[PDB]
């Protein structure tokens, strides 16, 4: 199927000391890859996967020289930014950004994305046709209107039509058995009275990868959507997802009501119940 | 803009007890991403808490996963506990294994 | 591979 890989870069300011914190992270399909933290005590992109641990000395210090830039980029547009909105000295702040490629399922590129947040709040993106920017405010314009005179673009848009599609395609081989590969939802059913007459029917869906799931509750055949309980889709820690979905219901109308769990890995939508 | 975590508990595996899991910590949603979290049986830092490398969706919020080893009990309480200055002070969340 | 940024902010 698509593909996506993402580096997602962090700069935050704190009063008290000389530099900012800068983290970059590095996601092929939502999978970490790479990682690196200026805090630890040898700063370095370092691999977050087996399968790039086989990149050699030179693929890191390469990468690495990037990350240092970065620092810099960011330790400079941090104090640019301070100026720009007339924050005074001090105060905690950041700076984020986002980068990276879709392929379709032919694995050609579909969407590049390079864009920024500042204090959690859109800043400037790069839009889709990969040669203009959209700007959320007066002051992201002044960064626009610098940009389009250095033609920043135009660099943006050789990284995501080249080396992003080239380099995700290298990681897509390189671990294939991994990335390429799905793991589908075990579901189940578990039980728990509760008030009078009510129990309650929480269904769950467990190691499945990727992330984006569905999960139903449906009474005679009418979904339900009102009463139910969902929670936010989970990592386990081991590369795989949990989610749950609940919902109100009477002592003894248990086999009326049955969850469905929609996954990519499911040859087709899947239907279950309590069972005692 | 500051926003205040949300905190979910839970372990890796299906919990029994006296079998080797993991347990998670996921906290979401948090900003500015400066973040401290601990993870607690009876009341007490468990040692080995590892943590995952700040990231963020692709709406800007923040997230963290932290994680640990340790052996389910009946008989104990589990909990994570996190500090953020959205927050005058700490907030707790217990385990709880259906959950 | 990562990106890197050229003109600052």
């Amino acid at each position: 199927g698509p593909h996506s890989m993402r580096y997602f870069e962090t700069a935050v300011s704190r009063p008290g000391l000389e530099e900012p914190r800068y983290i970059s992270v590095g996601y092929v399909d939502n999978k970490e890859f790479v990682r690196f933290d200026s805090d630890a005590e040898n700063p370095r992109y370092e691999p977050r996967a087996p399968w790039m641990e086989q990149e050699g000395p030179e693929y890191w210090e390469r990468e690495t020289q990037k990350a240092k830039g970065q620092e810099q980029w960011f330790r400079v547009s941090l104090r640019n930014l301070l100026g720009y909105y007339n924050q005074s000295a001090g105060g905690s702040h950041t700076l984020q950004q986002m980068s990276g490629c879709d392929l379709g399922s032919d694995w050609r590129l579909l969407r590049g994305y390079l864009q920024f947040a500042y204090e959690g709040r859109d800043y400037i993106a790069l839009n889709e046709d990969l040669k203009t920017w959209t700007a959320a405010d007066m002051a992201a314009q002044i960064t626009r209107r610098k940009w389009e005179q250095s033609g920043a673009a135009e660099h943006y848009k050789a990284y995501l039509e080249g080396e992003c599609v080239e380099w995700l395609h290298r990681y897509l081989k390189n671990g294939n058995a991994t990335l390429l590969r799905t793991d589908s939802p075990k579901a189940h059913v578990t039980h728990h009275p509760r008030s009078k007459g009510e129990v309650t029917l929480r269904c769950w869906a467990l190691g499945f990868y990727p992330a984006d799931i569905t999960l139903t509750w449906q009474l005679n055949g009418e979904e339900l959507t009102q009463d139910m309980e969902l929670v936010e889709t989970r990592p386990a820690g081991d590369g795989t997802f949990q989610k749950w979905a609940s919902v109100v219901v009477p002592l003894g109308k248990e086999q009326n009501y049955t969850c469905r769990v929609y996954h990519e890995g499911l040859p087709e939508p899947l239907t279950l119940r309590w069972e005692p | 803009i500051q926003k205040t975590p949300q905190i979910q508990v839970y372990s890796r595996h299906p919990p029994e007890n006296g079998k080797p899991n993991i347990l998670n910590c996921y906290v979401t949603q948090f900003h500015p991403p400066h973040i401290e979290i601990q993870m607690l049986k009876n009341g007490k830092k468990i040692p080995k808490v590892e943590m995952s490398d700040m990231s963020f969706s692709k709406d800007w919020s923040f997230y963290i996963l932290a994680h640990t080893e340790f052996t389910p009990t009946e008989t104990d309480t589990y909990a994570c506990r996190v500090k953020h200055d959205s927050m005058a002070e700490p907030k707790t969340v217990y385990w709880d294994r259906d959950m | 591979k990562a990106v890197y940024n050229l003109a600052t902010m």
